[PDB]
């Protein structure tokens, strides 16, 4: 940071938080920025014992170093790091109780990620031409 | 009136012009954490909102409803386009674009699951990226705030207190494809979209349907196409300039962002309390006078998330009435052609079609417009043989040659008079012009 | 409300207390002025507004697609003229 | 006196925010009749 | 009053939409009554 002239030391939005700072003892520079904060989309179905957790917008390699260590299968859906769920993507369903956005859903036999496609179009083999 | 006769403009030459209508169908899924909101990470806080009981849980209540309102309208949407829609198999878009010299390539997208996520048309292509904040913008926008950038996006300081924008139950991409499968119902057999009959044919009957004769639009079929098509290309050069359906597409994204930067700014104010920080009041009171300022900073908060919960379920009334008009202009405009003057965009109304739009639906109508006029003297009926009366469906008669003709009120063309052209009368009318010389 | 006036009107004490009712952009003339324009587009040609034929025979042609042959009508038009004009006059004394 | 007119402030915000309220429930159904209006001027008036 | 910020802003942004969802929805009405309205430069309604 240049803009720290000698009689300043503290950085500031247009709230009036804090954003930045020059250390008055070594004189280095830094940027402050929030620790993360956020819900867990936990989906669950009668039927069973555990949850499938969507950690929305987080990657599990970040999930797992920052937030927490767990037991359970992990992997990165479009939507964030799941956990308790198969990846099936490439399988579909047309009716879903547990829809978690974009054309995915979570399903329940252990619990399944899965895509929503809740209409078809009718097909015939007739030519076009 | 002159002897019987009128003064009457009737179109000489037309072409085809396109208009757009953005409508909106959804609004961004707004979800709050009230604890979080109201307050953040400080136990001393989420003590004392406890003791205000149901207010964090009535609040995530009527948001759950509201967002559970919006999932099933985006469903009835999408619905809406798939009703009846059938398709060969044997399409295929890479190959089958145009047909009898109208050309659709932009419109229709990947057709089928082999191509992925690629089913947006060109059309659509070029409508979304001018738009940064759709479903798969606010998703990445909420993926770069664990990126470690210095740039300090409001949509992360708003999810990390507790404010957020969820995904549609839908994806963009797959009402792209929905779009996209109505629109090439249209093009090939079975035409389960157009009356099931081919695209051009219906799009002639459309016109005829207007007061112009059959024998001028089966010769000038190409220049119809012609038309058409001009059209289309100027509703997608159309978004580069100062567009009013872009406008009030953006202007759906702009109102939603300012709404929840002015509910994160509620977090700023004092409320008659000495500081409007958790983390201030808590460094400065012990617990019997930080209990008198935080309860101050949570009425102030939980009156603010009252105010926006009220102002969020008024705005999705307004956002299901434009659901409702949308799904019927997919039935009345786009799959049919409804008896209904100015419903379907203003003018005469040839025929619709329906592409996918950020939070929307955009409708491209095509009307029948008059390029130039002959002023001709019109007769609305004649008195004829034996005071037998003739009416002109959808017409005029005409002087031609000192001999009484008839000409569509569309376009000026005069042909014999025929029971194809008129309504007969077991009586003339009074002032019906006398012309015993006919038939 | 800066007339000087005895009379405490509450429109002006609700304006005082900074309520306001303001006018629409478009005034009630102008609107009046549309309606009208409007309803002239029915009487004479063009016939804009009329499905481009005169309003008696567009009357007469609605009230024969209602199950009634045209050979009453355009016999009683006189009659059918009466009974419409009159009906206008109903509405109007009506609102007395 | 500012114990007191800071209930009066609380007291005369709130009322303002159920005005709002009633006002914007209020315009949807002004906005529901004129879609209406529209309607029938052109499905009456302009054609049958 | 100035240390509540915001809501006398809040309260004057929504009346603000408001009246500007009723002046957008009277534009609409008048462009409705005058669609297709085409009219005789001779017309005189003091005579017809
Ligand atoms: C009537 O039937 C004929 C034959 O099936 C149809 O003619 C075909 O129409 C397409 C346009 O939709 C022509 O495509 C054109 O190809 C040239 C290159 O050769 C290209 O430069 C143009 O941009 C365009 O894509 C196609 O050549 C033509 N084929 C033949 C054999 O004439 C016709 O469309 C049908 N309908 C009507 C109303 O005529
Ligand atoms: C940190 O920055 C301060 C301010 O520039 C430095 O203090 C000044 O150092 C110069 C050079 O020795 C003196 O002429 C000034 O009188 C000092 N005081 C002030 C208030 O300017 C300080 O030396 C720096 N320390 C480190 C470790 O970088
Ligand atoms: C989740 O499962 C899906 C479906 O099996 C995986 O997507 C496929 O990944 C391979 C390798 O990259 C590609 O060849 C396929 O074309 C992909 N299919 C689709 C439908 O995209 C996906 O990679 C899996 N993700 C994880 C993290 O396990
Ligand atoms: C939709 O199509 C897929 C693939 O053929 C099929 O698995 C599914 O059962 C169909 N669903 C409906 C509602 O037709
Ligand atoms: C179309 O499908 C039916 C039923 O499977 C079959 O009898 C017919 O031979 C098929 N035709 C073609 C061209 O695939
Ligand atoms: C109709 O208008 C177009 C564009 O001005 C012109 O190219 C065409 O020759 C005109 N046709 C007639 C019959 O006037
Ligand atoms: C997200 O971050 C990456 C890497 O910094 C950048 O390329 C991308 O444009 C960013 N997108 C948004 C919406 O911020």
């Amino acid at each position: 940071a240049v803009y720290y002239n000698s009689w300043q030391n503290l950085l500031y939005d247009s709230n009036g938080n804090i954003i930045g700072f020059k250390d008055f003892v070594t004189n280095k520079t830094y940027n402050i920025f929030p620790c993360y904060a956020g819900r867990v989309s936990a989906a669950f179905h009668q039927n069973a014992s555990s949850l499938a957790l969507l950690y929305r917008n987080l990657k599990c390699s970040y999930v797992l170093n920052n937030i927490s260590l767990t037991t359970q299968p992990y992997f990165d859906s479009y939507l964030g790091c799941v956990f308790n769920a198969d990846n099936l993507t490439d399988y579909s369903v047309s009716s879903c109780a547990l829809r978690m956005g974009s054309g995915f859903c979570v399903d329940y036999n252990s619990y399944r990620f899965v895509t929503f496609e809740p209409f078809n179009v009718s097909f015939v083999n007739d030519s076009i031409e | 009136s002159v002897g019987g006769l009128y003064e009457i403009k009737i179109p000489t030459n037309f072409t085809i012009v396109g208009q757009e209508e953005f409508i909106q169908t959804n609004s961004p899924k707004v979800t709050i954490d009230c604890s979080l909101f109201v307050c953040s990470n400080y136990a001393a806080c989420h003590d004392l909102l406890s003791e205000y009981g149901t207010f964090c849980d009535n609040i995530n209540s009527i948001l759950d409803e509201v967002n559970g309102l919006l999932d099933t309208t985006q469903l009835h949407v999408a619905d809406t386009l798939m009703q009846g829609v059938t398709l060969s198999s044997n399409l295929n878009t890479n190959l089958h674009f145009d047909v009898d010299n109208i050309n659709f390539k932009s419109l229709v997208g990947c057709l089928g699951p082999h191509c992925g996520s690629s089913s947006r048309s060109f059309f659509e292509d070029l409508l979304f990226d001018k738009v940064k904040l759709s479903d798969v913008g606010f998703v990445e926008a909420y993926n770069n705030c664990t990126g470690g950038s210095e740039i300090r996006d409001l949509l992360c300081v708003q999810s990390f207190n507790g404010i957020k924008v969820l995904p549609p139950i839908l994806s963009e991409s797959q009402i792209s494809g929905y779009t996209t499968a109505a629109t090439v119902a249209a093009m090939f057999p079975p035409w389960s979209a157009a009356a099931g009959i081919p695209f051009s044919l219906n799009v002639q009957y459309r016109i005829n349907g207007l007061g112009v004769t059959m024998d001028v639009l089966n010769k000038n079929q190409k220049l119809i196409a012609t038309a058409f098509n001009n059209a289309l290309l100027s509703i997608q050069n159309g978004f580069s300039a100062p567009n009013s359906a872009l406008a009030k597409i953006q202007s759906v994204v702009n109102s939603n962002a300012q709404a929840l930067n002015s509910l994160l700014q509620q977090l700023f104010n004092k409320f008659g309390a000495i500081s409007s920080s958790l983390q201030e009041i808590l460094s400065r009171l012990d617990p019997p006078e930080a209990q008198v300022q935080i309860d101050r900073l949570i009425n102030g908060r939980l009156t603010a998330l009252n105010a926006y919960v009220s102002q969020q379920l008024s705005d999705i009334s307004l956002v299901k009435f434009g659901a409702a008009l949308a799904m019927e202009k997919v039935n009345e405009c786009v799959k049919s052609q409804s008896p209904r003057i100015n419903f379907c965009g203003n003018g005469n109304h040839i025929l619709s079609l329906v592409q996918n739009a950020p939070y929307g639906l955009l409708f491209m109508h095509f009307s029948y417009k008059p390029i130039s006029f002959k002023t001709v003297l019109v007769s609305p009926g004649l008195c004829i043989s034996g005071d037998v009366g003739i009416a002109p469906k959808q017409g005029y008669f005409i002087k031609h040659n000192d001999h009484w003709m008839f000409t569509g009120s569309s376009y000026y063309y005069p042909e014999p008079i025929s029971d194809k052209n008129v309504v007969f009368m077991n009586t003339c009318s009074v002032n019906f012009t006398k012309a015993p010389l006919v038939y």
